[PDB]
């Protein structure tokens, strides 16, 4: 492992972030390709020919999660979930999901949970001393955003395939 | 996010959704050019290129015809290093170069563009015009699409949306003149038609692929908001609760709910049961209608040089394409081409105040196109020129052949 | 006259033409034989028009006050979607199209069953996949009543007027108890004397009980096991809960899915009808103070489920030599269900379309999205450019802070079968005098059709003037200001039953709008232009408060701004960049309207167009009623009383002549006393 004060640590961190980003995105796209994992991670499901919830609820959430730049912004995402479940007309749209609003809240509130779903071994992808902890904190919001977007994309691709 | 529209049913064609990530408007990057001169000057074509960059004439990236790619150059500096000479080599090593005033050379030669016709359409929403935002809001279901424009957000009609409505009207006019039916054909077949495959382009399928000679800008609202002001609207949970502050802020009327709602108006829609007369609850939905959003003029660019290459330089073939383009602009000015969401549902009709036709390096026979029109029926165009176009148009109609040979 | 009625929706089997179901013309080109272009429409209001701005609704004491929606110029913004829905429903009437909005009519509807029906119910418990009857010491008579004046099937647990605590029992307690046979009137019952949980010992045999007023002891004393069936003190005379005497006699009967889905529908009715009441925090029935909500109403979703060990009443009869269980009920005198769901009373040719091959005329003209599948169609008709021509068009009744409180706009209650059910599929009213059980009863019955609000003909001068004055307690020319809530004790009844408007669009104010239409056939165009060129004094009904009289409007085409051509005419138009003649549609409008009229005659079997039943009915709606009987909701007094007691007419009707809502074509008025 590279000493923390080492002058090439900025360049090493560049290669690490690239390797982690590609690993996260590939593993996300694997997960999102399967109906069972999409339901496992976000609760969203396809019931024959209509999606649970409707794609406008997924678009609504996806337009909120794009504001998750850091763990400090996470109250915006859990804030939005509060206003969803605060009112029955919104709550009832997600209530036909596999517990999706709790699953979304867990994915955003728990810093570990994204990494458990991705289940990537980052030891081959890190070389900086304490690199994993620094990269996990740095890439957490991006990894969450990556996975949620992949799942929603995979869901809507199958949703269209069911309708085509 | 976007979708193809089936030409027979008028609805989102199955399998023709698309998504594209875009660097936002107002983003900056360096002009990063070095030129090695082998003679004691600066080349004309390179001076012309820099003038074109300052004019905004050069497009970069994907979706050039369908909303994107426009760039403009500012802060242009030219530094000279006489590498033929000791003073210039040591200047290159040490002194950051001899400054050229660009304004001198830029004045000392005429800028020459390749042929194009600019169309600038001054328009206003006759009824609220919006593209739908893909996500529902909390208080409002159907929200206007916004985009980042510099440090602000503005409401946007993507040039993809204006392109597709114009393409649809072009194709409808041709299929009427031919009495050709697109009900049987699939979406890709429904698009392949003569004169529209050149003005709007054909998909590159192995090749009939063509880029459109006609390019449409993203049209942004004259209104703008801070990003957190719009998030306050998106996050608003109650239509008569925290939405009213958020809309008052975003429209710029924090103390006047009347003036705020003359710009952005929340609208409820309810479906009524036919047997009982009851609100078919669950079929209640809400739209934030941009009733008083002012918009910048629609910028359409016809690449006349692109058409010439398709028609093999002979400008007589241009006249049927120009004729179609004018017939489409006549429909756009006569409110026959609604734009965006909800066009049969109370939105999307536009007024056209003015069409400015701004040709650069046009051929003499199309030179009457250099005009500002305010009659919707194009009677500001010379009648001898419109009859001239009308004759070439009628000849093509008689044999609706593929110009492009 | 009732403020609504129905144009009958006729079944559309063998309808073969443009009025039939058809593949839509499409949007790809202007067909040479079908007409496209712009119709300019002048709309002028005849009565005041309500255009609520829900985006600016003020709310106080849960009463909502709506201003008029205004556009960027401050003139009233009449929304194109509001005109579209007015036009669509009127179009869909006169073409006999599918019903575009037919939502959530697949459950049976619920109503109060006869009070005599409670005698026919036996205590029951579900035990697994069986409902098991528990008649106790008595035996089930053939009609379902306790046979030959043996005692009531359940013990009576004195709970309120006299109290028998253990040695207080709750619903579903398994209990062991002494009971004594007690007598009142024509009947007798087992009075619980003392009670214990099933594990405990109930003690020695009690002696002769005290006569409790008119309840007289017989001295015949027994002990039983049972379950206490408790419902709360849920009507005023209630004294006793029930104990289902399990110990003595029993009959297991299969619990079919139909019984359990009836129970779900019945209990969801009980719950949903009071959801607003219990959210308001009300503790008891809407017209019986001091009573408390009955258990199944306050119980959760689990009450709908009819899970193992739950207790019910079974309506039973010994027909054909078997104990037939008709229905399961939560109380002795109960809500029950009509036999048939309203979705089964509407023909499949009249239900909303579910395939592109089955698009009706209004699905083609106004467009369609499949609600139960894939499929959609863009409308061939576009309303746009709605411009108010008058500037001072909005009446604010003196100040921007004034408002008129509107009369209560209640929910439509299709469960009143005499108003919403038809006696056949061609939309005839139910016959008068029949039992309420006779609505929604037969598959050969039908729905009344499309609900419409006939124009309030003959409103007197000044009826709408100065509306902040309460004039409703006084006849003026025989009208009683139906649009306004009455005063109560001199103060305005602004509550959550009604709404207020800060203003309305004045009568005689003019709007212009345009209709853009694509590829209409002459029949489809004829229907539309017929609606846009109705004879004098025919009015469309627009916006809100239509049953109060608001929103009657006159539509007529502005011919100079109208430009309709067939695709051959458009082919000539696009054939030139020079100005070209437009064909004068005014020479052809009669042809198209007659094309529509002859198609309606020919496909719907009539020797005249105006004698087609849906045409005849629809005309009467647009025209109103010529007999100068006032339009108002039914009530027992000619004056609208300041209390919401209009149900009193309906209960008088139920005990009286039992009038159905008269056919719209017949123009028959209701009597103020239907006794």
């Amino acid at each position: 492992p590279l000493p923390t004060n080492h002058p090439t640590q900025d360049y090493a961190r560049l290669i690490e972030k690239a390797a982690w980003r590609e690993a996260i995105q590939n593993k996300a796209l694997a997960l999102a390709s399967s109906r069972a994992k999409r339901e496992e991670i976000l609760g969203i499901k396809i019931m024959g020919k209509d999606s649970q919830p409707t794609m406008t609820q997924l678009g609504g959430f996806r337009s909120v999660l794009k504001r998750l730049h850091s763990r400090n912004n996470r109250d915006i995402v859990t804030g939005y979930l509060t206003a969803l479940e605060q009112v029955s007309n919104r709550k009832e749209k997600w209530s036909n999901t596999s517990q999706g609003l709790t699953k979304i809240r867990n994915l955003v509130t728990q810093e570990n949970l994204i990494w458990n779903h991705l289940d990537i071994d980052f030891s081959p992808l890190t070389i900086t001393q304490n690199g994993v902890n620094q990269l996990k904190s740095e890439l957490w919001a991006e990894a969450v955003r990556t996975l949620v977007d992949a799942i929603i994309r995979g869901h809507k691709r199958d949703l269209e395939k069911a309708q085509e | 996010e976007g979708v193809g529209i089936d030409r027979h049913f008028g609805t989102a064609a199955n399998g023709f959704k698309y998504s594209r990530a875009v660097i936002p408007k107002g983003s900056k990057f360096k002009l990063p050019l070095t030129f090695d001169s082998q003679d004691d000057g600066l080349p004309n074509a390179l001076i012309q290129l820099l003038c074109a960059l300052e004019a905004g004439d050069i497009r970069l990236g994907a979706a050039k015809t369908r909303g994107l790619g426009r760039i403009k150059l500012d802060d242009l500096k030219l530094k000279s290093f006489a590498l033929d000479k000791p003073e210039g080599i040591f200047s290159a090593l040490l002194d950051q170069g001899k400054k050229l005033d660009w304004n001198q050379l830029k004045a000392n030669v005429t800028y020459q563009s390749p042929p194009y016709l600019g169309i600038s359409i001054t328009w206003n929403p006759k009824d609220p015009v919006m593209v739908k935002a893909e996500g529902d809001g909390l208080a409002i279901d159907i929200l206007p699409l916004v985009s980042q424009v510099g440090s602000d957000v503005r409401f946007v009609i993507p040039g993809s949306s204006i392109k597709g409505i114009l393409r649809t009207q072009a194709e409808r006019i041709i299929r009427t003149i031919c009495q050709s039916n697109g009900s049987e054909k699939n979406f890709l077949e429904q698009l392949r038609i003569n004169l529209v495959n050149e003005l709007f382009g054909s998909a590159s399928l192995s090749d009939l692929g063509k880029i459109g000679a006609l390019a449409v800008n993203d049209c942004f609202s004259s209104l703008s908001m801070t990003p957190d002001q719009w998030k306050a609207v998106e996050n608003a949970t109650e239509m008569t609760g925290n939405l009213q502050p958020a809309l008052k802020q975003a429209t710029g009327y924090p103390n006047n709910i009347s003036q705020a709602y003359k710009v952005l108006q929340p609208a409820m829609h309810v479906a009524v049961d036919r047997w009982t007369g009851g609100a078919a609850e669950g079929m209640l939905y809400s739209v934030l209608e941009p009733i008083g959003v002012t918009w910048e003029p629609i910028q359409v660019h016809l690449d006349i040089a692109r058409l010439k290459n398709y028609y093999h330089g002979k400008e007589e073939k241009l006249k049927p394409a120009i004729a179609l383009l004018l017939l489409v602009l006549r429909d756009l000015a006569n409110k026959k081409i609604p734009v965006g969401y909800g066009t049969n549902r109370g939105m999307g009709t536009i007024t056209v105040s003015q069409i400015t036709l701004n040709g650069k390096a046009l051929p003499t026979e199309l030179e009457p196109l250099n005009k500002t029109m305010t009659c919707p029926n194009l009677t500001d165009l010379d009648e001898a020129f419109r009859q001239d176009l009308s004759t070439a148009w009628k000849e093509w109609i008689a044999d609706p052949i593929d110009l492009c040979q | 006259h009732n403020p609504y009625n129905f144009v009958p929706a006729l079944p559309r089997d063998g309808i073969t033409g443009d009025l039939g179901d058809c593949a839509p013309a499409g949007h790809s080109y202007y067909h040479g034989d079908k007409y496209s272009g712009r119709i300019a429409v002048k709309l002028t209001t005849v009565t005041p028009l309500l255009i609520p701005d829900a985006s600016k609704e003020e709310i106080n004491n849960n009463h909502k006050t709506y201003p008029v929606r205004i556009g960027k110029d401050g003139k009233p913004y009449l929304p194109p979607t509001s005109i579209k829905g007015m036009l669509r429903s009127a179009y869909e009437a006169v073409t006999n199209s599918r019903l575009a909005v037919f939502e959530d009519h697949d459950s049976r509807l619920a109503y109060r069953m006869p009070a005599t029906m409670g005698l026919q119910m036996v205590p029951a418990r579900i035990e697994g996949d069986n409902i098991v009857l528990y008649p106790g010491t008595s035996r089930i008579g053939n009609n379902g009543r306790p046979a030959n004046n043996d005692p009531m099937y359940a013990a009576w647990l004195p709970y309120y007027q006299n109290r028998i605590a253990y040695d207080m029992a709750e619903h579903g307690d398994h209990v062991r108890f002494w009971a004594e046979r007690y007598t009142r009137g024509n009947f007798c019952y087992w009075r619980v004397r003392q009670i214990a949980r099933h594990n405990q010992n109930l003690g020695n045999r009690p002696e002769r009980g005290r006569n409790y007023g008119q309840h007289h002891s017989t001295g015949v004393i027994e002990q039983f096991e049972g379950f206490v069936y408790k419902t709360n003190k849920n009507i005023g005379n209630k004294h006793d809960e029930r104990v289902f005497i399990i110990d003595r006699e029993s009959i297991e009967i299969p619990l079919s899915r139909d019984l359990r889905r009836k129970w779900r529908e019945l209990i969801t009715s009980y719950q949903e009808i009071h959801k607003k009441e219990v959210d308001r925090g009300d503790t008891g029935p809407s017209a019986v103070n001091g009573a408390v909500w009955s258990r199944q109403i306050i119980a959760d979703e689990s009450e709908r489920n009819l899970s193992d060990g739950t207790l019910c009443y079974a309506h039973v009869k010994k027909e054909d030599g078997q104990y037939k269980i008709l229905n399961l009920y939560p109380v002795m005198i109960t809500r029950g269900l009509y036999e048939i769901a309203p979705v089964d009373l509407l023909d499949e040719t009249l239900k909303p379309a579910t395939d592109k091959k089955q698009l009706s005329p209004a699905d083609r003209v106004f467009g369609w999205v499949n609600q139960r599948g894939n499929g959609c169609y863009k409308g061939q008709l576009r309303i746009h450019s709605v411009t108010c021509q008058h500037d001072d068009a909005i009446d604010d009744f003196g100040n921007q802070n004034f408002s008129v409180p509107l009369a209560i706009l209640g929910q439509p209650k299709p469960e009143q079968a005499r108003f919403y059910c038809a006696d056949d599929r061609k939309g005839i009213p139910l016959e008068d005098g029949y039992d309420r059980d006779d609505g929604y009863s037969d598959s050969e019955q039908g729905l009344r059709g499309r609900k419409v609000y006939p124009h309030h003909k003959g409103l007197p001068n000044g009826y709408w003037s100065n509306p902040t004055e309460d004039r409703s307690q006084q006849a003026i020319q025989g009208h009683y200001q139906e649009y306004r809530r009455p005063k109560k004790d001199g103060l305005e009844q602004r509550d959550d039953q009604n709404r207020s408007v800060k203003g309305w669009v004045k009568p005689l104010t003019e709007f212009t709008f345009e209709i853009d239409v694509t590829n209409l056939s002459e029949v489809e165009l004829g229907a539309l232009l017929w609606l846009l060129t109705l004879p004098d004094l025919h009015f469309h009904r627009l916006g809100g408060g239509k049953p109060l009289g608001f929103g009657s409007v006159r539509l007529d085409i502005d011919p100079d701004k109208t430009d309709l051509r067939n695709g051959a005419g458009w082919r000539d138009y696009y054939g030139s960049l020079l100005e070209t003649s437009q064909p004068d549609f005014t020479t052809l409008i009669s042809q198209w309207i007659n094309a529509f009229q002859t198609a309606v005659k020919e496909e719907y079997g009539s020797s005249s167009f105006d004698q087609v039943t849906f045409i005849k009915a629809s005309g009467q709606s647009l025209q109103g009623f010529h007999d100068n009987a006032s339009i108002h909701y039914p009530r027992s007094t000619p004056e609208p009383k300041p209390d919401g007691e209009a149900f009193k007419w309906f209960v008088a009707n139920e005990k009286g002549r039992r009038l159905a809502l008269p056919a719209l074509e017949k123009s028959q008025s209701f009597p103020i006393k239907p006794s």
